[PDB]
C-alpha cells in the first residue's frame, strides 16, 4: 500500500534547564532548581566559586 | 570626614594575572567596595567573543572534512574560545586559510590592522594530508555578557544561509576575581586599610580599564538612585 517513503533525521542541541534530573553514583539524586549567575554563588577564600 | 581612594602601583605579574590595589581606604569600605566590584567586573565588563564562522565544504556541525581529524563541532568549540582584540569597529570578519600537514594554531588567520590575536598558540585544527586544506571566515562581534546561540535567532534578520554556523557567545573577558582588604599601616594614621583586587582574565581587558569601567557603571545608577522624585 506504501508508495514511497521519506525519511528525516533531526539533530536537536539540548542544553541542562530547571528541571532536569541529575543523580551521583552512590543513589544521591535531584531536580535542578535555579540556575544562578556566577557572582552569587559562594566562593573559596582564593576567589573560584563552586 | 572622609577620605577617597586613589589607584595607585597596579602590577601585571603574568599577561592573565594582575593585581590592583587601592591604599587609602577608611575603615568599613574595603569590603563594601571589593564586593561591589566583584560584581559589577563579573557581570558587565564588555569583551569580545566569535559569533559565527563559515567553512565552505560544510553544511552542518555533524559532518566532517576530509583530511582532517577534529569534527566540525569540535573546531567550532575550539574556536570559542578565541580571544581576540579589536579597537575601532565592533564586527570584523577574520579569514583563515591554510594549507598542508601541520596543527593549524590561531596565529596562522591573516592578520588585519585593527584585530589583536592574543595568544597565537592557541590550537584550532590539524591536518593530516598533503592537498588538504581548510577555508574559512570567523565573524567576530563586541557584547556584554553571555547570549547563546538560540536566543539570538530573535534578531535573524533573513539568516537564509546554511553555511552559518552559529556558536555561543561567551561575551565576558573576566575569568576570576578575589579581593584581600588589610591594614595599610602608614606611619601618621590610626586604621586605614588597602584593597588589593587580584585578577585573571583572558588577556583583553586591561586591569585599569576594567576598574575604572567598573566604578563607571556603579556611579551611574547610585546617580540615578540617589534621587528621588516620589
Amino acid at each position: 500500500g506504501v508508495l514511497k517513503i521519506v525519511k528525516v533525521y533531526l539533530a536537536v542541541k539540548r542544553r541542562i534547564q530547571p528541571g532536569d534530573k541529575m543523580a551521583g553514583r552512590h543513589g544521591n539524586k535531584g531536580v535542578i532548581s535555579k540556575i544562578n549567575p556566577i557572582e552569587d554563588m559562594p566562593y573559596d577564600e582564593n576567589g573560584t566559586p563552586v | 570626614e572622609f577620605l577617597k581612594p586613589r589607584l595607585v602601583d597596579i602590577e601585571q605579574v603574568s599577561s592573565t594575572h594582575a593585581k590592583v590595589t587601592l591604599e587609602p581606604l577608611e575603615r568599613g569600605f574595603g569590603h563594601t567596595l571589593g564586593n561591589a566590584l566583584r560584581r559589577i567586573l563579573l557581570s558587565s565588563m564588555p569583551g569580545c567573543a566569535v559569533t559565527e564562522v563559515e567553512i565552505d565544504g560544510v553544511l552542518h556541525e555533524y559532518s566532517t572534512k576530509e583530511g582532517v581529524q577534529e569534527d566540525i563541532l569540535e573546531i567550532l568549540l575550539n574556536l570559542k574560545g578565541l580571544a581576540v582584540r579589536v579597537q575601532g569597529k565592533d564586527e570584523v570578519i577574520l579569514t583563515l586559510n591554510k594549507s598542508g600537514i601541520g596543527p593549524v594554531t590561531a596565529a596562522d588567520i591573516t592578520h588585519d590592522g585593527d584585530v589583536e590575536i592574543v595568544k597565537p598558540q592557541h590550537v584550532i585544527c590539524h591536518l593530516t594530508d598533503e592537498n588538504a586544506s581548510i577555508s574559512m571566515r570567523i565573524k567576530v562581534q563586541r557584547g556584554r555578557g553571555y547570549v547563546p546561540a538560540s536566543t539570538r535567532i530573535h534578531s535573524e534578520e533573513d539568516e537564509r544561509p546554511i553555511g552559518r554556523l552559529l556558536v555561543d557567545a561567551c561575551y565576558s573577558p573576566v575569568e576570576r576575581i578575589a579581593y584581600n582588604v588589610e591594614a595599610a599601616r602608614v606611619e601618621q594614621r590610626t586604621d586605614l586599610d588597602k584593597l588589593v583586587i587580584e585578577m585573571e582574565t583572558n588577556g583583553t581587558i586591561d586591569p585599569e580599564e576594567a576598574i575604572r569601567r567598573a566604578a563607571t557603571i556603579l556611579a551611574e545608577q547610585l546617580e540615578a538612585f540617589v534621587d528621588l522624585r516620589d
